């Protein structure tokens, strides 16, 4: 009768796949930042 | 939880993930203790009829190993059918 | 169904844009900075530790913990020395010798659980017909001397009397399951 | 002293163990505690002592209270019943 | 090619047993009898050789039995008398075999109990 | 009879191997007493070697002898390639244990089962 | 009594319940070792905190060693310790008269009260230990006071064995370590340039085994055994030999004792366990007495063990990496003096 | 009652015959348990040959050695029963080849056929005492450095003959003959009544 | 070569390991691992113990994958008894088996990092591990060393709140793998420490009997969970994470994937667990219920005999292998008709792996050896047995 | 053609059909010395002949991989020469001979 069982209709869905986010500034844009610092810093 | 929004936003960003949605610390989501009393189901063999054990005792109906090639044209035979190649996954073949 | 981990599907030919992105990854340690962000993030999360003396890590009713011998509500100790708790103990921990008490009842003259020998399997809890020997909730019984850990009938019966109220509640919660 | 009259002799040395320590014993002794419970006056020749609490008690057994002189005593509880 | 040795396999030197327990231990090869309590005979089938019993002094702290003899609880089971004797000879333990004693055939017939004159 | 030879066809050839092992141990005793800082005398140790090599002097069968040196060689390896520390070596000397008398009267006075 | 059952090793029973008041000592450690090995019940009265007696726990088996809190000034503590013991062994001794305990106390006063109670208790035998060559007139207050005790205790406890050991040779001993530790001192003073004070060391174990054997033997009653040794020595060879195994230079320079008793007085003033003692100094140059007496070792069943044999173990810690591997064979032996 | 497919008891049975035919010089018995497991039994001399055929035969590739063990039937003249369990990742089947070795009649080593056996063979020598010729480095693996006796032999006492404690006098760990404070209670458990014809 | 032993007390030695290293300079030319420091006599003790009272021993051979270990003994004994566990029990064993592989992998990935020097991944996951033990404790009463998976069926039904709590853990666990994923999978420092270290070629891995993630990491496609489906591994869908090249990185990446694939299997088990009994209904094999033994004579006799004497499994012998988190864990149980076993050879994925250390750690520094042991996931309980 | 085989150590073998035909024909040759009715000769000759015939028949390696199984073609090459090595080994072993020695009696009786 009462035994521990999955809820009616089943449980919801669970994520297993890697969700690592590729979030970053683009490389060219990045270089410019550091280069700009040097360029200005030198001036 | 119980974190000022700003800390949460810093948290979510520095981590790169909505860590708030899936906090590790458990809060009032865990099964309450003293869950209701359990009436567990009785399995087969509890019938009061046509339940003869002799008809349900694989323990010793087992027999001594079958013997082949005792010391006391023909095609080649393998241990078993050659195995079947596994197939690449479809949800995530790579990575 | 299999899945290739670390298998590069194809040879992406370097494109300046790609090369720059990569070179920037090596030169300005971009991925290393990514890792620092993750740890800074948790620094801001609430720590999961508990004040150990003040707060206690949760243990549900089946926790085996420390051995105790129960008594009937009337006051008659439950054990009737059938001695199969001794038979099924995996470690040879329980030693029982018995003789008919003056009342004429069956009782154990000596019941000694060697807790250092015991591996807290909980089968004794299982095996007892009268359920006289139970796995009590307490886990904090660390002792200065080895002899204290060896337990005779009087310590276990006393352990039983001290924790009977919770033992009864715990057995009450889990008996339907068993 | 203990339930079984376990009392180290006046000369035994295990008494050194108890030196500067408490010899653990229980005041509540069963031989006596069962006595207090009164004989149950059932009105059926054979009654059963499930042990109190059914599954939470002791294996069920039926006692014959037919002997008029004596009273049936459950080999488990020690509880006594008379007709 | 095989070499010839008439020396009774004695391997007492390889078994690794302390000298005291190879020269002072007598083992008896016997077929176990049946505790009269039960009428089953499945424990009176295989021969067993058992080492001689030794000291079992009481322990002072807890009163548990204590034994100084390592080969006490060891009872090896051998299917036939010949094989068990062999184990004693190569291991160097002394042996004193006891012949199996099996119940003699007994004639029984329900009719007898109703005999005119018994 | 009719046994297969393990490594030595006859007690003669086998004895050759024992000689070699004895030499090995003899040459090694001194080193061990120094690399393990054991508190024993090289002479003393070398007698122990002799003791052991004779404790098994009675063996007449070639096969048993051959295994005995295999095993013996293994022990040496554990003591020259040092994996066996002092506790292990000194055990050979049975230094802590109290010697038991073998005199009947002695045993009678002490043990139920002699 | 306790019938002796078992094979002879730990977890076996020998039937000797024994209070041993000064077990924490160098000799003591050894006494508890054999008593525990044999399987005897050992009650160890202790005053130092539990941390320091842990070294005694692994010796002996469970429920075989019992530790009791005890104070020498408090008579009651000694009373309960011997309540259930049948053998009492007294090893109470010190070299430095401490602020609150005088040589009399450590040797004569206390060791009396102890045996006194032991009798009241009904202990079968009491073993009292006093230093060798202990005249009631000997120079060192220590030795004389000890002599005073061996007399008294006989009146409190008649037929009480009195083993009288020489200075003891063993790891953690003073006799051997003291001299070896003179290294710190650039020069090693030696009264009479270490001559005319022939000394006969005795291995600690021999002493211990002897003592233990006493406990389990009826032959020793009122006996005043003297565990001595396997060879005597002029202090010169001893000192050098030590320095020899220690592989440290030996520079014997004579020092007038009258001045040296003063050096002992100096360190003696030290608050933390003076290293040398005026009473020590005298003792060190106090010649070992000759061996005409109830024999000890051998007589009690243990053959003495020569000093050179185990010296390597006692003096090893004092060597330097350079000599650590060096062995006894490489080194030379000292010479005895039947004189 | 467990579900049993006779497809396997037939496939494996046939293979058994195939192996036997191909290696008749050594195969003595080849049986399939009621549990669908094959167990070619080979003369000890066939250790090298039978394994090699299974490791390198197109119709029977048995590449990895799952285990090498030695039951000890003291009654059996040849005390040990070296058992080698092998797996064929190609045909998804396992086979067991078991030989018999007495105490002083060594078996060949298969470290050549499978290098997995380098360790298990040392394990069998240490526990049971069987010796393996041509082994690269046979030496005790599991037992103590100075252990005397082979432990898993049925004739070896469980508690053993030596135990270790620290002795102050000698300031070093020291063996002593075993003295146990509660001997292993040897419950007799066999019932005097059999279960079935088997 | 400056012989130096990786002595037991050192943390990287897993408590008991005496790797006699020959250091040709810092480069190590030979390793001779001296195991045996934790041999407890597990397989000589089992011969003296009945089949139920030997179950506990199997929870202590690999001590980081308790239940999967006790699923190998349970399957063996069950085979020799020609009995099969009830349907609910088989799902529960698969549910607990994957919680154990997540538990072993969190152990293996985080402790490997502890050895290399990354300390934070261990702390984040270990909190996620006590969340998991709680599931053991709530179902068996022991945080670890449960004894829940019994030779026939499992011991007691799941408490009525466990499957909801396992969903909440599995729901949020993947972010936790994702988080160490970011902190230790692209760090040039990890990759450099792990990539191209201890490469093992495919045929060499089969020949050395590696049989585990070590087998799969070099590209051989073998999972005893799909090839020879034990229990219900035929009714659950998962992808074996085969790696390509074999460096200690590809093996790490495979272990991280198996944790993810196990969450996929755990999901299916919670979604599809059948109503039913947790232990086979043959009183001869599995002990009678508490109420029944206290009201029916046939049940007390069966409880008394089973606890005191035993199952008395029919005479035979079997080698049953299950995919334990480390690799193939197999029990060769030889059985006489007696209630206590005759032999129980525990094949330990680990005896084979540690043998490979000398070959795998070839031309490698002292530091590489620390990674080589870490990537074999060796627990000395299984190797020493 | 392929970039690499799944197995780490194995390397792509170009001209795989030619490499297999070389190995397969060799084995057939060695087997030619085995005793005529020797079981290994008849059985392996049958297996090897079928393998060649298929290798001769199929000009596409991917379908060749399907026809004689073997997973990647490179493995089949390793299996064939492994068998070639054993064929040479067994000729020396002479396992086609009768049983070396009967088992001591009661050697294989498990109930014991
Ligand atoms: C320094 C300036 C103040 C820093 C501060 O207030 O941080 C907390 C405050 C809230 O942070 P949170 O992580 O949401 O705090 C957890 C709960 O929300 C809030 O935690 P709660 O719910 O426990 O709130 C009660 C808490 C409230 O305590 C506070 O929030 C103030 C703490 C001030 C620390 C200084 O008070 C306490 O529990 C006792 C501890 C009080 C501070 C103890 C340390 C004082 C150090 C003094 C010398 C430095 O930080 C911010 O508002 C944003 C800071 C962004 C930094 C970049
Ligand atoms: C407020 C606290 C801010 C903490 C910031 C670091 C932790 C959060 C990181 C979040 C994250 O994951 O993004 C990283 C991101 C993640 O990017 P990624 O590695 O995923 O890829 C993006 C870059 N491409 C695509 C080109 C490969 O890393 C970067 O954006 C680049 C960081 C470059 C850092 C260069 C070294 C440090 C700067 C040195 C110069 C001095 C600067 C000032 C020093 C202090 C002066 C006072
Ligand atoms: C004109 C100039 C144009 C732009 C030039 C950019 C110059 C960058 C200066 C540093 C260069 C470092 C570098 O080139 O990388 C070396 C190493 C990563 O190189 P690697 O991946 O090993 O490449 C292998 C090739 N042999 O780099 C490393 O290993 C980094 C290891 C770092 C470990 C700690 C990292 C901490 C990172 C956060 C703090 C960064 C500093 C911020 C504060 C600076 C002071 C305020
Ligand atoms: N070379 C030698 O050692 C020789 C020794 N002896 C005798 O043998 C006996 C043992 O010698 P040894 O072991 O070296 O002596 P130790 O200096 O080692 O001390 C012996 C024990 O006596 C205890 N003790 C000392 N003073 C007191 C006190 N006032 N109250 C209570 N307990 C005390 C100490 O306990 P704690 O440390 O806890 O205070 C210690 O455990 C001595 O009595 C000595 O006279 C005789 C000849 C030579
Ligand atoms: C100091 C450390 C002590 C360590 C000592 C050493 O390592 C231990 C050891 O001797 S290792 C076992 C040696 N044991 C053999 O090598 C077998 C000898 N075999 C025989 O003795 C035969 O009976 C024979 C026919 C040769 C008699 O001939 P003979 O009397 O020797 O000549
Ligand atoms: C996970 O593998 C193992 C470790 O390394 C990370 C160990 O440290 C240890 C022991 C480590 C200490 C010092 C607690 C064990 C037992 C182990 O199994
Ligand atoms: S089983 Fe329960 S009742 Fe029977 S003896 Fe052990 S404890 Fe006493
Ligand atoms: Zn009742």
């Amino acid at each position: 009768v009462k035994q521990d069982m999955p809820p009616p209709g089943g449980y919801g869905p669970i994520d297993y796949k890697r969700n690592l986010p590729r979030r970053g500034l683009s490389g060219y844009s990045m270089f410019a930042v550091g280069i700009g610092a040097l360029i200005f810093g030198y001036w | 939880a119980s974190a000022t929004r700003v800390i949460q936003k810093l948290r979510n960003w520095a981590s790169g993930q909505d860590l708030q949605a899936k906090l590790q610390l458990r809060y009032q989501e865990i099964a309450k203790r003293t869950q209701p009393p359990p009436k567990l189901p009785v399995g087969p063999s509890h019938k009061l009829s046509n339940n003869y054990y002799c008809t349900r005792d694989g323990r010793r109906e087992v027999v001594p190993p079958s013997i082949i090639m005792s010391s006391q044209e023909k095609k080649a035979v393998t241990p078993a059918p050659p195995m079947k190649r596994w197939e690449l996954s479809k949800d995530q073949p790579y990575l | 169904t299999y899945k290739y981990v670390n298998k590069k599907e194809q040879e992406s030919e370097v494109d300046m844009k790609s090369a720059t992105d990569n070179a920037a990854r090596i030169l300005m340690w971009t991925e290393l900075i990514r890792g620092l962000g993750m740890t800074l993030s948790y620094l801001f999360r609430e720590p999961a530790t508990i004040n150990y003396p003040f707060e206690k890590g949760p243990l549900s009713p089946r926790f085996r913990g420390e051995h105790a011998l129960r008594r009937y509500p009337s006051g008659e100790e439950r054990c009737i020395a059938c001695k199969l708790c001794e038979a099924i103990c995996p470690a040879q921990a329980i030693t029982i010798e018995a003789e008919p008490r003056a009342d004429g009842s069956r009782r154990t003259t000596r019941y000694d659980i060697d807790m250092t020998k015991c591996i807290y399997c909980g089968f004794c809890q299982e095996a007892c017909p009268v359920d006289a020997i139970v796995e009590g909730p307490n886990f904090e019984f660390s002792t200065e001397t080895h002899e204290e850990l060896l337990y005779n009938k009087e310590k276990l019966l006393n352990n039983g009397d001290k924790w009977e109220a919770e033992i009864a509640a715990n057995i009450q919660a889990d008996y339907l399951y068993r | 002293i203990t339930h079984t009259g376990q009392v180290y002799d006046e000369k035994d040395y295990r008494r050194v163990r108890f030196v500067d320590r408490q010899k653990e014993v229980n005041e509540n002794f069963a031989i006596d505690l069962i006595a207090q419970q009164p004989v149950n006056e059932v009105e059926h020749r054979i009654i059963a002592c499930d042990g109190g609490g059914g599954a939470l008690g002791h294996p069920k057994v039926y006692i014959n209270l037919d002997k008029e002189t004596k009273t049936g005593t459950c080999g488990y509880c020690g509880l006594q019943f008379k007709q | 090619q095989l070499i010839t040795v008439d020396e009774k396999l004695d391997i007492t030197t390889l078994t690794g047993v302390p000298e005291e327990h190879i020269k002072t231990r007598k083992v008896r090869i016997f077929v176990p009898a049946r505790n009269n309590m039960q009428s089953g005979v499945n424990n009176t089938k295989k021969w067993k050789m058992e080492f001689d019993t030794r000291e079992r002094w009481e322990n002072p702290l807890m009163g548990w039995a204590s034994t100084a003899d390592p080969l006490s609880n060891m009872v090896l089971t051998f299917s036939a008398k010949e094989d068990a004797i062999a184990f004693a000879e190569k291991n160097g333990w002394s042996y004193d075999v006891e012949e199996k004693k099996v119940p003699k055939p007994k004639s029984k017939s329900y009719g007898a109990n109703f005999s005119w004159n018994k | 009879t009719s046994v297969k030879p393990i490594f030595s066809r006859d007690l003669n050839e086998a004895k050759r191997r024992v000689r070699e092992l004895y030499r090995a141990w003899y040459r090694e005793v001194p080193n061990t007493v120094h690399l393990m800082q054991l508190d024993i005398t090289v002479k003393q140790g070398r007698d122990k070697v002799r003791e052991m090599f004779m404790k098994n002097a009675h063996v007449t069968d070639p096969r048993v002898v051959d295994l005995l040196v295999i095993k013996g060689k293994m022990e040496l390896q554990e003591t020259i390639k040092v994996w066996k520390q002092r506790t292990h070596v000194m055990r050979f000397f049975h230094e802590t244990e109290t010697p038991r008398p073998k005199d009947f009267l002695s045993k009678f006075y002490m043990g139920h089962d002699p | 009594a306790v019938i002796p059952h078992g094979k002879g090793g730990r977890s076996s029973v020998s039937g000797v319940v024994a209070t041993v008041f000064g077990a924490t000592g160098f000799l003591g450690r050894y006494v508890v070792n054999h008593l525990g090995r044999m399987g005897s019940q050992v009650i160890i009265p202790y005053r130092c905190d539990v941390y320091d007696i842990m070294h005694l726990r692994l010796m002996g088996d469970l429920g075989q060693l019992t530790f009791l809190e005890w104070d020498a000034r408090d008579k009651d503590s000694i009373r309960k310790a011997v309540q259930h013991s049948n053998v009492v062994i007294n090893l109470i001794g010190r070299e430095w008269e401490t602020r609150n305990f005088d040589f009399e106390d450590v040797f004569v006063n206390i060791p009396r009260a102890i045996a006194q109670a032991s009798k009241e208790a009904g202990v079968e035998r009491f073993i009292h230990v006093s230093h060798l060559n202990a005249s009631m007139k000997s120079s060192s207050k220590s030795l004389r006071s000890k002599a005073v005790g061996e007399k008294e205790v006989r009146s409190v406890f008649p037929e009480a064995i009195i083993i009288r050991p020489s200075d003891i040779f063993g790891r953690e001993d003073r006799f051997l370590n003291h001299f070896a530790n003179y290294r710190w001192f650039l020069a090693v003073p030696l009264v009479s340039l270490g001559f005319k004070t022939v000394k006969q060391p005795v291995y600690v174990a021999d002493v211990s085994k002897g003592i233990v054997n006493a406990t389990k033997d009826p032959d020793a009653v009122g006996k005043t055994f003297a565990f001595t040794g396997p060879n005597r020595y002029l202090l010169f060879h001893l000192v050098k030999y030590i320095f020899g195994m220690t592989h440290r230079t030996f520079i014997p320079y004579p020092l007038p004792l009258f001045v040296y008793s003063w050096i002992g007085k100096l360190f003696g003033l030290s608050p933390f366990e003076p290293w040398t003692t005026k009473d020590k100094v005298e003792r060190i140059h106090i010649s070992d007495v000759m061996p005409t007496d109830l024999p000890g070792l051998e007589d009690l069943g243990v053959q003495p063990t020569p000093l050179e044999l185990k010296s390597i173990e006692v003096l090893r810690r004092h060597r330097t990496y350079r000599w650590l591997s060096s062995e006894i064979e490489e080194t030379k032996p000292a010479k005895t003096v039947n004189y | 009652v467990r579900p049993r497919s006779d497809v396997t008891h037939k496939q494996l049975s046939a293979f058994g015959e195939y192996v036997a035919e191909i290696l008749p010089k050594y195969v003595q018995q080849v049986q399939v348990s009621c549990l669908d497991e094959l167990e070619i039994c080979i003369h000890p001399d066939g250790v090298i040959p039978t394994l090699t055929f299974l490791r390198d035969h197109t119709n029977a590739q048995f590449k990895s050695l799952a285990d090498l063990t030695a039951v000890d039937v003291p009654t059996r003249q040849n005390r040990f029963e070296i058992v080698y369990n092998l797996l064929s990742l190609r045909f998804n089947s396992r086979i067991r080849v078991k030989t018999y070795a007495d105490e002083l009649t060594p078996i060949d080593s298969i470290v050549s056929v499978h290098i997995a056996a380098n360790w298990y063979e040392r394990e069998v020598w240490d526990m049971f005492g069987v010796f393996f010729f041509n082994h690269p480095d046979l030496r005790r693996i599991l037992t103590d450095y100075g252990f005397e006796g082979h432990p898993f032999r049925k004739d070896f006492p469980l508690t053993g003959y030596v135990e270790l404690r620290y002795d102050d006098e000698v300031k070093r760990v020291v063996a002593e003959p075993v003295e146990l404070a509660q001997e292993f209670r040897k419950f007799d458990l066999n019932s005097p009544w059999e279960a079935f014809p088997a | 070569n400056m012989t130096l032993n990786f002595g037991p007390q050192h943390p990287a030695a897993h408590g008991v390991l005496r790797l006699v290293l020959e250091l040709s300079g810092e480069m190590v030319r030979k390793c001779d691992p001296h195991i045996g420091l934790l041999h407890r006599g597990t397989e000589k003790l089992i011969e003296y113990k009945t089949y139920l009272q030997a179950l506990p021993y199997f929870d202590r051979l690999d001590y980081v994958s308790m239940m999967c270990n006790e699923q190998a003994y349970s399957i063996a004994v069950e085979k020799l008894l020609n009995i099969q566990p009830p349907p609910r029990a088989q799902w529960i064993r698969v549910l607990f088996g994957e919680i154990t592989r997540i538990l072993n992998h969190i152990m293996a990935v985080t402790t490997h990092a502890l050895d290399i020097g990354a300390m934070t991944p261990f702390f984040w996951m270990f909190e996620e591990r006590e969340k998991m033990f709680e599931f053991y404790e709530r179902v068996s009463g022991a945080r670890m060393h449960a004894a829940y998976i019994r030779p026939g069926g499992v011991h007691q039904d799941l408490p009525l709140g466990l499957l909801d709590d396992i969903y909440e853990f599995s729901k949020n666990f993947s972010l936790r793998i994702d988080e160490v994923e970011e902190m230790l999978t692209n760090n040039r420092i990890w990759r450099n420490r792990t990539v191209d270290i201890g490469v093992v070629t495919a045929e060499d891995a089969l020949n050395y009997g590696f049989s585990g993630v070590m087998l799969r990491g070099s590209g051989i496609q073998w999972d005893l969970r799909k090839t020879q489906p034990y229990d219900v591994y035929d009714q659950v869908e998962f992808d074996v994470p085969i790696g390509s090249r074999g460096d200690c990185y590809d093996r790490y990446l495979c272990r991280v994937e198996e944790m993810r694939q196990s969450l996929r299997i755990i999901e299916q088990c919670l979604n599809k667990m059948p109503p039913g009994e947790i232990k086979v209904d043959d009183a001869k094999v599995s002990p009678p219920k508490r109420a029944e033994m206290k009201t029916s004579m046939e049940s007390l006799i069966h409880h008394f005999k089973l606890y005191t004497e035993g199952y008395q499994v029919p005479p035979g012998a079997t080698y049953t292998a299950i995919e334990a988190p480390k690799g193939e864990f197999g029990v060769y149980l030889v059985s006489d008709g007696s209630s206590r076993p005759y032999r129980c050879k525990i094949k330990a994925p680990g005896f084979a792996h540690l043998a490979g250390l000398d070959k795998m750690s070839k031309g490698h520094m002292l530091a590489d050896v620390v990674a080589i042991i870490g990537t074999q996931d060796i627990v000395f309980g299984e190797i020493d047995r | 053609l392929k970039k690499t085989t799944g197995l780490v150590g194995l390397a792509v073998c170009d001209t795989p059909h030619e490499r297999l035909t070389i190995l397969y024909t060799k084995t057939l040759d060695i087997l030619k010395h085995f005793p005529k009715h020797a079981a290994y000769r008849k059985y392996t000759e049958q297996i090897t002949n079928e393998k060649l015939d298929m290798v001769k028949a199929e000009p596409d390696v991917k379908k060749l991989e399907a026809l004689l199984q073997g997973g990647e073609v490179e493995e089949v090459i390793l299996q064939a020469e492994k068998e070639l090595s054993l064929a040479r080994k067994m000729l020396k072993w002479k396992p086609w001979e009768p049983l070396v020695e009967e088992p001591p009696a009661n050697q294989w009786k498990w109930p014991i």
